[PDB]
Formats: C-alpha cells, structure tokens, sequence
C-alpha cells in the first residue's frame, strides 16, 4: 500500500502544479495531497 | 484513499495535462503488488 | 511474534519503503507480477 | 475452514513461495540488407535457473505459454496450444506492431483478475470473490449506504445484496494477456538486448504442496 499511495501522490502533484471556487478548490487540493490525509 | 483520489480526479475534470490524467487512471486501474519466489542462483 | 517490530516501524512513518522490503529479505522478488524493460544499459551488454 | 479463501493465507508463502520467474526477450536481426530483405524477429524465453541450456530435462518456454499473437500495420501470426519463435520476412522499410502473450493457468491458482470498474474501489488486481465480495460489503458498510442500498459503486460497475453479489460475480474475468507495442529495426542490425520482460508463472508443486497442507487440515489432524 505505501508505494501505491507514494506513486499516486507524486503524479498527483504533478498534473496539479501543471495546471497552475476554481482556484480555491485547486488550492485545497493542493493543501489535502501534501500530507497523506487522503487516508483519513 | 481509492474514493478520496478517484474524486478530486473527477473534480480535476473541471494536451500535457490531458495525457496526465489518462495515465493516473490507467495507473489506478492497476495498482502493484510484489511477487516472491526461491532464489535460484544464491 | 516475530514481525512484531517490522509491522511496528512500518505504520509509525520510519522506514518509509526500501529499508523496510531490505529488512525483510534466501528469496527473490520483483516490484510486480509484469516488468517490462522497454530499455536497459546493463542488458544492452549482450 | 471459514477463511480458506480470503487472501490472508494465500498470497505470501515465504516459507514455500508458489511461482517460479520466467524471462523473455523480444528482438530482430537485420541481416545483409541494402548497405532483398531479411526481417527475421525472435521471441526467446527461459526460467532463470543455476540449470544450463545443454543440460536435459530442461522445461521449455513454449510449455507454459497458451497464446501468442503478433499484429503489425502485411499479415498477423496468432499460435495457438520450443524454446524460441521465430519469424522470418520479405520487406526492408521497418514496421511497429503490438505482441499479446498470454499465460498458461493452472486450476489450483487460486486468484482471479479482476475488472478496472473494481480494482478502482479497492486497491486489488486480483483476488478470491470472497475478498471482493468481503470489500464491497466493507465499502457499502463504511459509506452508510445500507437491506437496500443506492453512488460509486453504481456510476463504476454500471438493488440489494442478492442483486450485487452476482453483479460482481460477472465483474470477475478470466487471466487477460500481456500487450507489447514492438518496433522492428531495420538499420539497428541487433536489437537483442533492448526489450527484456520478466513474468512470473504458477508452480504447481508449492500449489500441491500448499494445499495439502492448510490449517484446517492439521488442525482437523
């Protein structure tokens, strides 16, 4: 499980520092995907 | 964390970009395990 | 038990992933069922 | 005997593992073209072993494989159930193609593949139905969604449990082939080294071995 999440988590970053209520829904996208509270 | 990254992908729906989000799920859709056998050669 | 410190130091955060499959591992394993190697420097040798 | 199936005493044996590890190479040889045409291209493959190739009793490539199909955009080889394939041709342009191998399966593998609509909700390639049937129930438990139920599950799969067991009975598919896009080189004379692929295939001895050996029995014993 943790290489899955660590994978997802890196493409995620990416393909969202890429594409950098719109902006403030990316912005706490971004503050969720920077610690693994994905989980919780 | 399946639920929570197949839905902020489906809000992401809102070129390189396009191409990214293919490839993240297709990678969703398989993820990887790890396969172990004997050691043939020590 | 036995794995009861390698399961420990596996949810506390330390040892986030090759120390961990390097503690563990005589057996042979690879990251998935499938690797492909579209290219490769070493195997390129033959 | 209740948890025979589920994964938790199925998928690591690491006191008797239950695949071996098999090797194939893809590659052509151009040979004395223009500096007529030869295009021959070579499926090689071989369980990597302490064994030597000259040594007998030596399982060939071809014993555990089921289908080998090559498609090009001239015409598509498929075989059907030696150690090597090799397929020889007039032309000198170049072509790219797709490769679909598919594994032999043995019946005591225990695992099925399943669907991309369920291996997004839960983080499985393949499993027992018992584990996906165990997940679901998990997963429509965790969400409130309860003896009807309404969703991602519905948007996914595309009315009650007796209608969802069988539903994802049908999600469950038999082991799909490995797929390749490979391009032939016609001025890079040897491409034998480049395109290497590592596959696991079942061993049936641990198989037998396992089976024959479970809690159940010896506890029974």
């Amino acid at each position: 499980f943790n290489q899955n999440s660590s994978k997802i988590v890196n493409v995620l970053s990416k393909c969202l520092n890429l594409i950098s209520e719109i902006r403030s829904q990316i912005d706490h996208f971004k503050s969720m995907l920077s610690k693994p509270e994905t989980l919780s | 964390f399946n639920q929570n990254s197949s839905k902020i992908v489906n809000v992401l729906s809102k070129e390189e970009i396009r191409s990214q989000i293919d490839h993240f799920k297709s990678m969703l859709s398989k993820p990887e395990t790890l396969s172990i056998g004997k050691n043939p050669f020590n | 038990l036995k794995y009861t410190k390698l399961i420990a130091a596996a949810e506390d955060g330390s040892r986030s992933t090759k120390d961990m499959i390097d503690a563990v591992f005589h057996l042979r394993y690879q990251p998935d069922g499938v690797v492909v190697h579209r290219d490769d420097p070493a195997l390129v040798g033959k | 005997e209740r948890s025979k199936l589920s994964q938790e005493f199925l998928y690591p044996h690491l006191n008797f593992p239950n695949v071996k590890f098999l090797r194939i190479f893809i590659s052509n040889v151009s040979e004395n073209q223009p500096w007529n045409a030869t295009w021959t291209m070579r499926i090689e493959g071989r369980l990597l072993d302490n064994v030597q190739a000259n040594d007998p009793a030596r399982e060939k490539f071809s014993s555990f494989i089921e289908s080998i199909v090559v498609d090009f955009k001239l015409e598509s080889v498929k075989w059907q159930y030696f150690d090597g394939l090799d397929i020889k041709r007039v032309g000198s342009e170049n072509v790219e193609c797709t490769i679909s191998i598919l594994r032999k399966s043995s019946p005591e593998e225990p695992f099925m593949s399943y669907s991309p609509q369920l291996t997004a909700i839960i983080g499985l390639k393949s499993g027992t139905s018992h584990d996906a049937i165990f997940s679901i129930y998990k997963y429509i438990h965790l969400n409130e969604l309860l003896a009807f139920e309404n969703n991602r599950n519905n948007h996914n799969s595309n009315k009650l449990t007796d209608l969802l067991s069988l539903i994802n009975s049908t999600h469950l598919l038999p082991l799909q082939p490995i797929e390749i896009d490979y391009t032939v080189r016609v001025d890079k004379a040897s491409t034998y080294g480049e395109l290497v692929l590592d596959i696991e295939v079942p061993d049936v001895n641990a198989l037998k071995f396992n089976n024959t050996q479970r809690e159940s029995q010896i506890g029974a014993a």
